[PDB]
RNA sequence: AAACUCCAGUUGACACAAAAUAGACUACGAAAGUGGCUUUAACAUAUCUGAACACACAAUAGCUAAGACCCAAACUGGGAUUAGAUACCCCACUAUGCUUAGCCCUAAACCUCAACAGUUAAAUCAACAAAACUGCUCGCCAGAACACUACGAGCCACAGCUUAAAACUCAAAG
RNA sequence: CUGUUUACCAAAAACAUCACCUCUAGCAUCACCAGUAUUAGAGGCACCGCCUGCCCAGUGACACAUGUUUAACGGCCGCGGUACCCUAACCGUGCAAAGGUAGCAUAAUCACUUGUUCCUUAAAUAGGGACCUGUAUGAAUGGCUCCACGAGGGUUCAGCUGUC
């Protein structure tokens, strides 16, 4: 892009970040519901 | 501007020619046409068969009209010709005369085409 | 704001040509507008206009000569198109004819005030200043502004009917 | 056609010599174009196929035209070699 | 270059055509649905004008136009 | 094969359809597009760039009426082929292609190569393609796929178009 | 949609109707009409929006030379088998002029049935939304949506009350 392009831009942002399947914690607390085998 | 009538006839006698001609003429003065001149091009046979007015013709007098007439006379004319059974065709175009033909130098023959692909080996 | 050429009148060519009120009557109009074609009238109705205004009426490459020469154009393509309704390649040369003369007419008006006002009043030509925001009136749009000022309307009168509550 | 006949696309036949005058006819045809013409018109040949075909006889046509130049500017030089054994 | 993009595109296509074509009933009670949601919702925020601006009903000789309607 | 047999073949009269040759030319137009003849009108800007908040256009196909009917023709029906043949082949015929008046606004709308001003000097230069580049500006892009999708919005478009995501998935895609 | 009807047990969902379409007719001195196919008659259907599929064998009309015609009367398939079951993209065979298309479907419609499920009540054989799917739904005998309208039939919040 021209300067001028990339002064009417800006900075290229940043995607916000996905949280986990954790939801950005370290560890999660669960309550087993069932038992099973996956192949 | 000038222009010029291709004047196809019915190849009839001198009576109906002379007419013919002197109604064609009129009818251009009658639309504003300063008319320059007539030529008779000599009654040949058609190139080929032309209909015209419920009749199949094979010869028929060829004359010009050379004359200058406003833009809009152009239309006028045109019209007035397809409802005279005495001509079998008519057609107004501008005057040859009137174009200048430009001083051409002459033919220069064409080099070969350069640099259309790069010189690289294959 | 309707004065037609006369038809009369001699070519541009042959105006000059001395000793032309001599020749035939015939001659007259072999010269003249009537057997000629649209261009050459638009040939005189600049020259008319060229002299009416500029100050030089020879100098053709000034800002305001091409202004007028650019004016003359666009009266003919809007007579072309009067008749030829479907002829979008004119269209398109009347209306960027149009955006050109407002460029020309805007840097005349920056440099020029003086003769900028002689062109607008010669050429009956109206300068308007570009809007500012070229935005779409959809009806969601062209509703809310419509109730929007008949609000503000009512809302004025009920000052109206709060000064007559003071009293 | 309102033209006369017997004019247009006509060989008179000598000495009844029909196989000769049937070439000499057939060589007008296509020295003219209309055989080929005739074949393509068998079947509507679309714009878009009739451009790519123009195009490739004409690519075709120059290649052809500049080889059969190379050749006859070098046909000079089949002669027998005059260095031979060196 | 190959056509095996165009090809995910094409199939892609044709099968939201098919779909579309057998859904577009579904489709079209579900659409006049939004239309009509969408009415009400452009007469609350034009009645919620004029209720801002201290005014206790519609200007008068006003009638909100149904925009949404073929 | 079915089909036609009010059909074929010479000859004559006869378009609101389409425009051999020229064209081995390379012109016009902003692009789309434009190649039978005639006439009228007519091809913007005496710096350049520039509107995805605007305007005017935009092949083909479609839509709304109103006409035209030689041919070509989706669909459809027969004949054939086939394991099937909802195709490819044959015949027939329609929407449609044409005109007029409005819409619709899409293309591999691609020469996939922006406008303007310049340079062949260097180190040309990943490959291939249509040799490598400079200045300047605008417009676009930032793994794949979900996705020419969903929601929202606009639109004469109601199976439409334009804008256009996310979740789950992958370690590649290219 | 306003309208219309069984004067005296039915006012209605019945009829008409704007609209759409089919049929017939090239013409004057008494209807049509002192009109002339953008007309005028005979009918269907029912504004509008989205549509109106397939069938000309039969019966009618028209052509009566092979035929044409469904917005004419009408019609619009079976028998076996195959993914646990269900169903069959699929397979075999037969039959027809065509094999019921698009839609729509627990109801002005109803075997089972008061289906099932979601709403609704404390309680629903009611009503609404869906799903199942049609003894025998279905496209101008119009099909399916939708604004407005209705002394039409039905359901209902709140209130109201001697209806109780
Ligand atoms: C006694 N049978 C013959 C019958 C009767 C009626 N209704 C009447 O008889 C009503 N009689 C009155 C009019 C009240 C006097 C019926 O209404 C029905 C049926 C048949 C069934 C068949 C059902 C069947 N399945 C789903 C159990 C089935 O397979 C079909 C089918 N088409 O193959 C059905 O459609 C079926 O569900 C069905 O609809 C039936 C009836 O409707
Ligand atoms: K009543
Ligand atoms: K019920
Ligand atoms: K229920
Ligand atoms: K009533
Ligand atoms: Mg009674
Ligand atoms: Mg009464
Ligand atoms: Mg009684
Ligand atoms: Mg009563
Ligand atoms: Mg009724
Ligand atoms: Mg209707
Ligand atoms: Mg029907
Ligand atoms: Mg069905
Ligand atoms: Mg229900
Ligand atoms: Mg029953
Ligand atoms: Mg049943
Ligand atoms: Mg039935
Ligand atoms: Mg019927
Ligand atoms: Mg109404
Ligand atoms: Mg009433
Ligand atoms: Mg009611
Ligand atoms: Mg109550």
């Amino acid at each position: 892009a021209t300067l001028n392009q990339m002064h009417r831009l800006g900075p290229p942002k940043r995607p916000p970040r996905k949280l986990g399947p954790t939801e950005g914690r370290p560890q999660l607390k669960g309550v087993v519901l069932c038992t099973f085998t996956r192949k | 501007p000038r222009y010029e009538l291709a004047l196809i006839l019915k190849a009839m006698q001198r009576p109906e020619t002379a007419a013919t001609l002197k109604r064609t003429i009129e009818a251009l003065m009658d639309r504003g046409a300063i008319v320059r001149d007539l030529e008779n091009l000599g009654e040949r046979a058609l190139p080929y068969r032309i209909s015209a007015h419920s009749q199949q013709h094979n010869r028929g007098g060829y004359f010009l009209v050379d004359f200058y007439a406003p833009t809009a006379a152009v239309e006028s004319m045109v019209e007035h010709l397809s409802r005279d059974i005495d001509v079998i065709r008519g057609n107004i175009v501008k005057h040859p005369l009137t174009q200048e033909l430009k001083e051409c130098e002459g033919i220069v023959p064409v080099p070969l085409a350069e640099k259309l692909y790069s010189t690289k080996k294959r | 704001l309707d004065d037609d050429p006369p038809p009369s009148t001699l070519l541009k060519d042959y105006q000059n040509v001395p000793g032309i009120e001599k020749v035939d009557d015939v001659v007259k109009r072999l010269l003249s507008l009537e057997m000629a074609n649209k261009k050459e009238m638009l040939k005189i109705k600049q020259e008319q206009f060229m002299k009416k205004i500029v100050a030089n009426p020879e100098d053709t490459r000034s800002l305001e000569a091409r202004i007028i020469a650019l004016s003359v154009k666009i009266r003919s393509y809007e007579e072309h198109l009067e008749k030829h309704r479907k002829d979008k390649a004119h269209k398109r040369y009347l209306l960027m004819s149009i955006d050109q003369r407002k460029k020309m007419l805007k840097n005349l008006r920056n440099t020029n005030y003086d003769v900028f006002e002689k062109i607008c009043w010669g050429l009956g030509i109206e300068y308007t200043f570009p809007p500012l925001y070229y935005r779409r009136a959809h009806r969601r749009f062209v509703t809310k502004k419509a109730l929007c000022i008949r609000v503000f309307q009512e809302t004025q009168k009920l000052k109206k009917r709060r000064r007559a509550l003071k009293a | 056609a309102k033209h006369l006949k017997f004019i247009a696309r006509t060989v008179m036949v000598q000495e009844g010599n029909v196989e000769s005058a049937y070439r000499t006819l057939n060589r007008i045809l296509t020295m003219d174009g209309l055989i080929e013409d005739i074949k393509h018109r068998r079947y509507y040949e679309k714009p878009c196929r009739r451009r790519q075909r123009e195009s490739y006889e004409r690519c075709r046509r120059i290649y052809n035209m500049e080889m059969a130049r190379k050749i006859n500017f070098l046909m000079r030089k089949n002669r027998a070699d005059p260095w031979q054994g060196c | 270059k190959n056509v095996l993009k165009i090809r995910r595109r094409k199939m892609n296509h044709h099968k939201y055509r098919k779909l579309v074509k057998k859904t577009r009933f579904l489709r079209r009670k579900v659409q006049e649905g939004r239309l009509r949601r969408k009415q009400i919702k452009f007469e609350k925020d034009l009645r919620r004008i004029w209720l801002k601006a201290g005014l206790k009903e519609a200007p008068e000789g006003w009638q909100t136009p149904k925009i949404y309607l073929r």
